[PDB]
């Protein structure tokens, strides 16, 4: 949304590499994607 | 941040720096939901009891930032600010209600590694994401504690709480463009934001498109980690048409 | 009450003359 290749980071997302904690909120949200 | 994390490199490229010019100093946190414009807390700009009003003038904006104190040589972008907006409806008289303002930079920032949009909610993303329970991620280089700095950028996430817990944690009246987030005493998990961490992100990863979206905005709280307390912010999709409204009316 | 703000006490390192 808030912008166009919004909330994609470069660091990660762009390269498919997951941060140390994201899956924390993922399963949070009854197992994510 | 209380009881977080360093954040990696990269982690939060929408992460920005309130930064004052004189006397040089961290003022709050903000957030890059594009190239020319800045998401912060109006308290961070407005607070006649403590006799805060900032201009434009008097600040620069820092992004892409790791290092608390250090000039990040080619790392970080530092701006000037073209214009300043309140919620023309923020009230600073009784309980920081619309507690959001917009900062439009005076030339449009170039994305990198380090440097990254956020993106704003859609009616559909908040309603599934913005939920008791679900956890949501806030940076910020803030209080480590209640009563040092951080080196580096902190981190920490936190499960939204339902509405009534949030009311009958404090005296101060709760309205529909404010939650509250952080564990419960019972829980034994704790972390919060801290003085200095005002106007940061409360961010959320949606499940279906893998997209990071900003949900609050650090916005006020009774001390930093008490038990029993929590952490209140301003609901972002709530304040969403104002925020149209205002970059239709003037930028980008 | 209100985040407030933080980090006041000069221990940053001086921005460059142009940024300011």
């Amino acid at each position: 949304s808030g912008e166009a290749d919004c909330g994609l980071r470069p660091l990660f997302e762009k390269k498919s590499l997951e941060d140390k904690t994201e899956r924390e909120l993922l399963e949070s949200y009854i197992d994510g994607r | 941040i209380v009881e977080g994390s360093d954040a990696e490199i990269g982690m939060s490229p929408w992460q920005v720096m309130l930064f004052r010019k004189s006397p040089q100093e961290l003022l709050c946190g903000a957030s890059l939901i594009s190239d020319r414009w800045v998401l912060t807390a109006a308290h961070c700009l407005l607070y006649p009891p403590w006799d805060k009003n900032f201009t434009e003038n008097d600040l620069l904006v820092r992004i892409g930032k790791h290092s608390r104190t250090r000039y990040e040589r080619n790392i970080e972008k530092i701006s000037m600010l073209e214009k300043i907006y309140i919620h023309p409806r923020y009230n600073w008289r009784e309980n920081l209600d619309r507690d959001i303002a917009l900062m439009k930079l005076k030339k449009p920032v170039a994305f990198s590694d380090y440097i990254h949009p956020v993106c704003l909610p859609d009616r559909e993303t908040a309603a599934s994401l913005l939920q008791a329970g679900y956890k949501g991620r806030v940076t910020g280089w803030g209080n480590l504690k209640e009563t040092g700095q951080p080196s580096v950028l902190q981190v920490v996430n936190l499960p939204i709480v339902e509405r009534p817990v949030c009311k009958d944690s404090t005296r101060i009246r709760i309205t529909d463009n404010m939650f509250c987030a952080g564990y419960k005493p019972d829980e034994g998990k704790r972390g919060d934001a801290c003085e200095g961490d005002s106007g940061g992100p409360f961010v959320m990863k949606s499940p279906f498109n893998n997209r990071w979206y900003q949900m609050g905005i650090v916005s006020w709280g009774e001390g930093c980690d008490r038990d029993g307390k929590y952490g209140f912010y301003t609901h972002v999709f709530r304040l969403k048409k104002w925020i149209q409204k205002v970059i239709d009316q003037f930028g980008e | 009450x209100p985040r407030g703000g933080g980090g006041g006490n000069g221990d940053x390192e001086e921005i460059p003359e142009e940024y300011l």
